[PDB]
């Protein structure tokens, strides 16, 4: 998976399927995340008005 | 691997303002 | 998604609809 | 400004605020009410006594 | 759990102080904190 | 749809230069870049105007409910 | 001024109405983006007119923009300028950078309208120029030194501040200082400005302003600086390409 | 010499419908999945 | 010292191409606020007469009402201003045009089938197919209809093709064309384009004679550096044909020994018409609107 | 106004996408000067707004049926009761006139329905205008006994480009419409060209869209030169640059070489500082109108029980102060706001 | 002047009430409303 | 005849106790005239102070500052550049129309 | 000059000090329970 290539010369058909691999990763962890701060916030808040 | 073909017969198609393409 | 998001004003704060409600499924 | 937020004449011609009328601001308030609920900056509505 | 919790106040026949942001907010009294911390009072001249 | 009146960045007409590039590429056999050049368009503005134009006005005009067939 | 989810009490401000004309949106200053976390992407704000003086008194001194400069989590803040304005600093702050009387004059006025209520002398004071022969020339820096001589009041003295940069003194050529941000008396003597000075970051220029003069003196040159700049840019622009 | 865009040719087929094969099988064998699919539930061997 | 009449000393004009519609003139020793000035009136301020109420009576063509409506309007018509009066908006329709403020154009253009031998020519195959801007009638009305007889309103391009139609299809309507200015509209803009270019400077450091000299003006449009001989050094014969390309400053034998410059005092304007005025008469008009702005602030009382 | 890219892959033919333009061919310079452009917001040129530049229509069709055996409702106008000056809209038939301009509150067609012995109407009712496209009468789902009952009316509703409309080139730069910029305010050219679309450069630098960059150089030599050029992914190579390719076509065209152009103030009218990066980039504009949710309430109609503002924008209804901006109102210690 | 087109044969052909809803030239159930000559204030912009 | 004076306005919030200083306020101008107007002004010996600015794009407005020194008022130092500029555009008028009698 | 207001609500800041942070924590690892999850415990 090490690219040689820079976005200026442009990336090989490996290094680009490699790159697209990499990318996606961040935006499947957005999707599988179900930690929220609405609650937490919500029971901390009543409590200390 | 080929290089990407360059144009054939490319010229200059911009010029002054006042000035055409008179000069060759 | 962002769509609907943009437009909703919210009544409180997000949900607890996730882990929390599972860990709110126990008894003292 | 930094302070400052622009409001679109949509909204302002809408908005009101209840201005009681006094002897220190009778000037400004007439020219609101002469000029009425579509002219800004005018007036929508007269509160009597 | 409003109803639950309302049960529980009416069989202690508890007296609402209201002293809570929340429970100044259901009566429509000033909130204590902040502006709310303090009286204003107006200094009058005659007798 | 049919070719636009005047150049979106500067103004200069070229609804009137449509029909007479077309005669330029076919008739007179020329290349893209010169027939552009002989209807009086030197800005890249006003050359990707007409040389980009699609006229989808010819294919829309198939469909009429006004004649039979 | 509130955009939701109202996380922290900066993401509902109280803002002075400018009623701007021929309009169908609500206009927010670049300033205002950090406090909301609102990015101009499709974004919904709600506008709340309070009906009383009392509720107007507390939107004007408590919950007032100007009053939320640091954030109550670290205390760090939480406004200044984002993008074209960093980049116009630099280069207008830059040695390189040089003006005329009439150049330097209209830039002043550019950002600083005494009829506005943006002066503290009620005529606009000007520096002398740093080269006086052969021709009169002002230097970028004394923009700066103007500004804050025409914000700041008269009664109290200048601000005293040695503060650093994010350029490296190696990027503006051999024995520069040019990293070193240097306040003396009120006057930008050394060093450009950066993200690290009029931007939300912690012992910056603004932020040392604000300790000294307070945070309507801050808003002031917050607003200043966001106009020079929007103004430095309209006159000397900035463009990215592939020779970069 | 050039990768050009058709404009002689795209024109006159906008005027010209083709009477024979369509132009742009790569179209059609982009919806192949679909209609051969459908295809094979009356046609082909097997009944 | 700048005086009024010292700046009548170094002004200086240059007309290179004066052609019935573009003109090409120089401003020489001229200030930036004062050559943009007249270049922002050019587009902006200096008023024409383009189509502005378009009333349908029909329209069965493919071209919906508000896309043929606007394509009127961006058709420039070869009208003189000042022969109509400007039209005021806070009166009724009834009131509000007249023979002085209104010119009427008409466009009746109906599709029928005609019997030839067929890829077939739509010219050939349909009559009244393809509707251009040479098909809105003008019709004179009221009071004056002799003030242009000796002019008559015509598009100033008349084959811009407006419509394209089959048989059974058919365009109806009255079109209204008023006075206004480019600020507005852009259908409204005299001009093709108003603009102005600073004279390019080429700062020769060193003499760089002998095919170095050649290379140097390969650099360059061919009209504008010229060689004497092999020494003699090497001059700019023509800096004005230059097109600002820095192609010199991109390589290692004169990025160091040329500088690339302007001439901050000279503007060499290009203005090139719609049809309507001719490009003088909208560069005149251009120093008449920014003199009458003055002017009106001069004798006018300073409130408050 | 489709238009077919000068930069593109030589795929686009073999799926003639041609037949199905997506966008335009527009002038954009990668500049920073309005000042109302800045990360997710571009700038719009003024006269190439008025000149019809992106401009787009939104047909929407409406179903009008009288269902709910024996049949009550008859399209067209009951006699002796007529209210007042409906014949503008429909004609005698009940049905609209095709062309006609149509607000909310204006009848869309025309019944009587003996039941309540009147004459009533099936308003229109939208907060975008429109005009009558088509009007199709279908009397289906019967043998002998023909009647109509079911009508299908096509709206036109015309969209210029507004303040909010997103607009994105084909390398994923989306940025909703700051301002229309006019022309004589926008930075000129030294060709005399003002940008149609202004990109704001600290866009690039985390987006790396690189191939928007070279696109420009391509679609700058493409125009010039009368040629499309193949943009289709790895044709090129590290030794094989497109920005020396496109670099040399726009070296001998008569331009600069790096894509750059000498451009002018619009207000100040001197030259800027350095040569801005302008070119040809084909450019999409996204259906969305974004001020879709734009409401403004003084004093409006109230819940019964409650006795506070009821919901909905059209209704004139109250924007909701929820808790957590309850909190943020104790948070400031501004007790007033809060009451 | 009463018109009426027919979806499939274009024919223009008008029918009152009490009559079937299809063409008379063919057997065709869909009815395209024509337009008629009415005028439609338009701004040039 | 009756003329207009909503045009040119006399900010008195900023203007001088006398008379140096003044900003003045122009409906429906904005660079244009504002950096024309400006530059002329700057040309006088007297001026000390003058430059222009637009409060906001949307509002039709134009501000001009003009602190001159003594012997001088700011109105007057106005009624000058606008005097200096009608006379600027005659001269640029004239050579114009003789340029064209040269060709 | 540097003393707390009396009437401040340092509970709910307190609060607002605590969640608003907290959503930059929503990001998984890149042994001990880390983010909002510990922060829940
Ligand atoms: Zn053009
Ligand atoms: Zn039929």
């Amino acid at each position: 998976g090490y690219v040689k290539g820079r976005f200026y010369s442009g990336i090989k058909p490996q290094e680009y399927y490699f790159h697209c691999m990499a990318g996606r990763e961040g935006l499947i962890d957005t999707a599988v995340k179900t930690s929220r701060s609405g609650y937490l916030q919500r029971c901390l808040t009543k409590q200390l008005e | 691997r080929k290089d990407v073909p360059k144009v054939e017969g490319l010229k200059l198609e911009h010029f002054a303002t006042g000035y055409d393409a008179e000069d060759f | 998604e962002q769509s609907h998001k943009k437009t909703k004003q919210a009544v409180s704060y997000d949900e607890p609809d996730e882990d929390e409600i599972e860990t709110m499924r126990e008894a003292e | 400004e930094t302070n400052e937020i622009g409001v679109p004449p949509v909204f302002a011609v809408k908005l009101t605020y209840p201005e009681p009328v006094t002897a220190y601001n009778i000037a400004e308030l007439r020219q609101a009410v002469i000029n009425g609920p579509d002219k800004w900056p005018g007036a929508t509505q007269i509160q009597n006594e | 759990t409003t109803c639950q919790f309302l049960t529980k106040a009416v069989l202690d026949n508890e007296r609402e102080q209201l002293d809570s942001p929340s429970a100044r907010i259901v009566v429509g009294k000033l909130n204590n904190v902040g502006t709310g911390s303090f009286d204003v009072l107006a200094k009058v001249p005659n007798a | 749809m049919i070719v636009p009146v005047r150049c979106f960045s500067c103004g200069k007409v070229v609804g009137d230069k449509w029909e007479s590039y077309l005669n330029l590429l076919q008739e007179d056999e020329l290349d893209e870049g010169t027939a552009l050049s002989r209807l009086g368009l030197k800005r890249y503005c006003c050359r990707r105007m007409i040389l980009t134009h699609v006229d989808l006005i010819e294919k829309f005009l198939r469909y009429n409910p006004l004649e039979k067939r | 001024m509130n955009r939701q989810p109202t996380l922290h009490k900066a993401s509902m401000m109280g803002h002075k109405v400018r009623v701007l004309p021929n309009e169908k949106t609500l206009r927010l200053h670049y300033a205002n983006t950090g406090a909301y976390n609102a990015d101009f992407d499709g974004d919904e704000m709600n506008m709340h007119f309070p009906q009383n003086e009392n509720a107007r008194a507390e939107a004007l001194n408590l919950a007032n923009t100007d009053s939320q400069y640091l954030t109550p989590t670290s205390g760090s803040p939480v406004r200044g300028l984002i993008q074209d304005h960093i980049s116009a600093g630099v280069w207008l702050t830059s040695k390189d950078s040089f003006f005329t009387r009439e150049q330097y004059q209209q830039y002043i006025y550019g950002c600083i309208r005494p009829e506005d209520g943006h002066t503290t002398r009620s005529k606009i004071v000007t520096l002398p120029p740093t080269i006086f022969k052969p021709y009169p020339l002002w230097t970028g820096k004394q923009i700066i030194t103007t500004v804050l001589l025409n914000v700041t009041p008269p009664d109290m003295p200048g601000i005293n501040l040695i503060s650093k940069n994010k350029i490296k003194n190696e990027y503006w050529g051999k024995g520069s200082l040019e990293n070193e941000v240097l306040f003396k008396d009120g006057a930008l003597l050394c060093g450009i400005l950066d993200k690290s000075q009029y931007g939300a970051s912690k012992y910056g220029i603004v932020h040392s302003l604000h300790e000294v003069y307070g945070p309507e003196v801050a808003a002031k040159v917050l607003s200043v600086l966001g106009r020079l700049f929007t103004n430095y840019i309209t006159a000397t622009a900035f463009t990215c390409g592939m020779d970069d | 010499r050039t990768a050009d865009f058709r404009t002689l040719e795209r024109e006159s087929r906008f005027i010209n419908p083709p009477k024979d094969k369509s132009a742009f099988p790569l179209l059609q064998e982009a919806v192949q999945p679909h209609i051969g699919s459908f295809n094979a539930l009356t046609e082909g061997p097997d009944g | 010292e700048w005086n009024v009449e010292k700046f009548k000393k170094d002004f200086e004009v240059n007309i290179s191409s004066l052609d019935a519609r573009e003109a090409n003139f120089d401003l020489i020793n001229i200030d930036t606020s004062i050559a943009n000035a007249f270049r922002r009136i050019m587009i902006s301020e200096v008023p024409s007469v383009a189509a502005e109420y378009v009333y349908f009576f029909n329209n069965t063509s493919v071209i919906q009402d508000e896309v043929l409506a606007h394509r009127i309007g961006l058709v420039p018509l070869k009208v003189d201003p000042d022969m109509l009066t400007w039209v005021d908006s806070n009166l009724p329709d009834d009131e509000k045009f007249t023979d002085e403020n209104t010119i009427v154009l008409s466009l009746n253009v109906k599709c029928t089938r005609n019997p030839d031998a067929p890829s077939t020519d739509p010219k050939e195959l349909y009559n009244n197919a393809h509707v251009y801007a040479r098909d809105l009638k003008f019709e004179p009305q009221g009071r004056q209809s002799t003030t242009f007889a000796d002019c008559p309103v015509v598009p100033a391009d008349p084959d811009i093709l407006l419509a394209k139609l089959r048989p059974g299809q058919e365009i109806s309507l009255k079109a209204h064309c008023i006075l206004g200015i480019g600020g507005d509209h852009a259908k409204f803009s005299p001009v093709s384009t108003a603009s102005y270019r600073l004279l390019p400077q080429i700062n020769i450091l060193q003499p760089i004679k002998g095919e170095s000299a050649r290379r140097f003006q390969k650099c360059f449009p061919p009209g504008v550096i010229g060689i004497d001989e092999g020494s003699d050094e090497a001059y700019v014969k023509d800096a004005r044909k230059d097109t600002v390309s820095r192609e010199v400053l991109r390589y290692e034998e004169f990025a160091d020994k040329v500088k690339l410059g302007r001439v901050r005092n000279h503007f060499i304007f290009n203005v090139e018409s719609a049809g309507a005025m001719t490009p003088e008469e909208i560069f005149f008009k251009s120093v008449r609107i920014l003199k009458n702005k003055a002017e009106y602030l001069k004798n006018c009382p300073i409130t408050q | 106004t489709g238009q077919t890219p000068i930069v593109k892959a030589n795929l686009y033919d073999d799926y003639g996408m041609d037949n199905f333009p997506n966008g335009f061919n527009a002038v954009v310079a990668v500049i920073s000067y309005t000042g109302y452009d800045m990360d997710d917001a571009m700038i719009i040129n003024k006269s190439a707004d008025e000149r019809g530049f992106g401009y787009g229509t939104m047909y929407k069709t409406e179903k009008v049926d009288l269902a709910l055996d024996p049949i009550t409702q008859h399209f067209g106008f009951g006699n002796d009761e007529w209210p007042k000056e409906w014949l503008e809209k429909l004609d005698e038939d009940g049905l609209p006139y095709i062309g006609t301009y149509v607000e909310e509150g204006d009848p869309i067609c025309a019944y009587f329905d003996d039941t309540l012995n009147k004459t009533k109407i099936k308003t229109y009712h939208s907060s975008e205008p429109a005009y009558i496209e088509e009007v199709n009468l279908i009397g289906d789902e019967s043998n002998k006994f023909q009647e109509l009952q079911t009508v299908s009316i096509k709206y036109r509703i015309r969209r210029t480009p507004q303040i909010g409309d997103k607009f994105s080139s084909r390398h994923g730069q989306k940025g909703v419409c700051s301002r229309k910029w006019p022309t004589i305010d926008m930075p000129f050219s030294e060709t005399g060209i003002q940008p149609d679309i202004i990109i704001n450069p600290h866009a690039f630098p985390s987006r790396m869209t690189i191939g928007m960059f070279v696109e420009s150089l391509a679609g700058k030599a493409g125009a010039l030169h009368g040629i499309a050029q193949d943009s289709t992914p790895w044709i090129f190579n590290e030794d094989d640059t497109p920005a020396d390719y496109f670099g040399e076509q726009l070296a001998k065209a008569g331009y600069n070489y790096h894509g750059n152009e000498p451009m002018y103030s619009g207000a100040t009218g001197e030259e800027l500082r350095a040569d801005i990066y302008v070119g040809v980039v084909y450019y999409q504009r996204l259906r969305h109108m974004v001020n879709d949710k734009f409401q403004v309430r003084s004093t409006g109609p109230v819940n019964s029980l409650t006795m506070q503002p009821v919901k909905g924008r059209k209704r004139h209804g109250g924007i909701r102060v929820g808790e957590m901006e309850r909190d943020a109102l104790i948070g400031h210690g501004t007790s007033f706001l809060l009451q | 002047t009463l018109k009426y087109i027919c979806a499939e044969c274009s024919s223009k052909l008008s029918l009152s009430r009490t009559d079937a809803v299809r063409c008379k030239d063919c057997g065709h159930r869909i009815l395209l409303k024509a337009r008629t000559k009415r005028l439609v204030q338009f701004e040039a912009r | 005849e009756e003329p207009d004076r909503e045009k040119i306005k006399l900010l008195t919030q900023a203007t001088s106790e006398d008379g140096t200083s003044a900003s003045f306020q122009i409906v429906e101008e904005d660079h244009t005239l504002g950096n024309a107007l400006r530059y002329v002004i700057m040309k006088n010996p007297d001026v000390e102070f003058c430059g222009y600015s637009i409060p906001h794009p949307s509002e039709n407005l134009l501000n001009i500052r003009i602190q001159t020194y003594g012997e001088t008022t700011a109105v007057d130092a106005l009624q000058k550049g606008l005097k200096d500029l009608m006379d600027l555009c005659d001269v640029v008028e004239s050579k114009f129309t003789e340029k064209i009698k040269s060709m | 000059r540097s003393l707390i207001n009396p009437g401040e609500a340092v509970g709910i800041i307190a609060s607002q000090s605590v969640g608003e942070p907290s959503t930059q924590m929503t990001l998984n690892t890149f042994n001990v329970t880390l983010g909002i999850p510990r922060l829940r415990e």
